[PDB]
This record gives structure tokens, sequence and C-alpha cells, in this order.
């Protein structure tokens, strides 16, 4: 199933796994893990790696193959489709139809659907967000403030 | 059905999180 995908990085991504090593190759240990997760580029924290390393172990060594080792980095940063349905969304709450939201249209959304919700946490919400100092907010601040947890 | 139901889904979500200051 093919959906597009970036290349640059399995190209170099792979490099890097491949020259490595010494004693042979095809995939590398907890240790070297680390040492080519490094070289690859981004040096974030090591709590991540730490955990990592010791949760795909399962049935077998400690051993990772290249294919394992893209999945997980790639699985870093969380890969799940949801451009054109924010998009759509997106005209729901704008009502002007442009590229940012305002007071007025955000409200439509909350009376509409109900949830009470009065115009107070409205403009609570617009003071905690806004990149700028309008009182609207842009598509990124939009969508960048959503998806909670 | 594949439609608006999902953007209810997402706003939804957020909005009954959100709300409790
Ligand atoms: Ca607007
Ligand atoms: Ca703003």
């Amino acid at each position: 199933m093919a959906d597009q995908l970036t290349e640059e990085q399995i190209a170099e991504f792979k490099e890097a796994f491949s020259l490595f090593a010494k004693a042979g190759a095809g995939t590398i240990t907890t240790k070297q893990l680390g040492t080519v997760m490094r070289s690859l580029g981004q040096n974030p924290t090591e709590a991540e790696l730490q955990d990592m390393i010791n949760e795909v172990a399962a049935a077998g060594a400690g051993t990772i193959d290249f294919p394992q080792f893209l999945t997980m980095m790639a699985r870093k940063m969380k890969d799940t489709d949801s451009e054109e349905e924010i998009r759509e969304a997106f005209r729901v709450f704008d009502k002007d139809g442009n590229g940012y939201i305002s007071a007025a249209e955000l409200r439509h959304v909350m009376t509409n659907l109900g949830e009470k919700l009065t115009d107070e946490e409205v403009d609570e919400m617009i003071r905690e967000a806004d990149i700028d100092g309008d009182g609207q907010v842009n598509y990124e601040e939009f969508v960048q403030m959503m998806t909670a947890k | 059905t594949v439609g608006k139901f999902y953007a209810t889904f997402l706003i939804q979500e957020y909005f009954r999180k959100f709300k409790k200051r």
C-alpha cells in the first residue's frame, strides 16, 4: 500500500545503518543501535532511546534489522493522515472563508453544537494561543493548539 | 459513513477536555 513518503531519509538512514559494525553486518545491537542512531543526525535526550532499545526485544536477541530501525525512528514522529480531514473542519469553523479563525467564527461552532460553553472560554482560548498580538489565530497556531491528549 | 462525522469526533474531544479551567 503506497501513500507517498519522503525518500531523502530512507537513503541516508540506510547508509549509516549499513556502513558500520565490523565482525559482520545486516543488523545492529543495543549499543550499536545508539551509535548508528547518533550519527544519523538529531541527538535529543537518551531516555526515548533507552526505553525503545529494551522494547524492541522480543522472542530473539537484541540485534535489530534495518526495516525495524526505520519504522521506529519514523514512528517517533507519529504518522497519521489528518490533512483534508482538518481542512473540512476549517470551513465549518470559519465563516468568511480565509486562513485565520476569528472569535465570532469559533463561537459559532460552539453555540451550534450547544454544550453551553459561554463566550468566556472563547476569549480565554485566544489569550492562551495567538502567535502575534492579534485577536485572531492562523491555521497554524490553530492546528498547533488543537489535537489535545 | 466517511463524512463530517469524523470532524465532530475531533472538535468533540478537544471541547469536553479544555472545558475545565
Ligand atoms: Ca475567518
Ligand atoms: Ca494569532
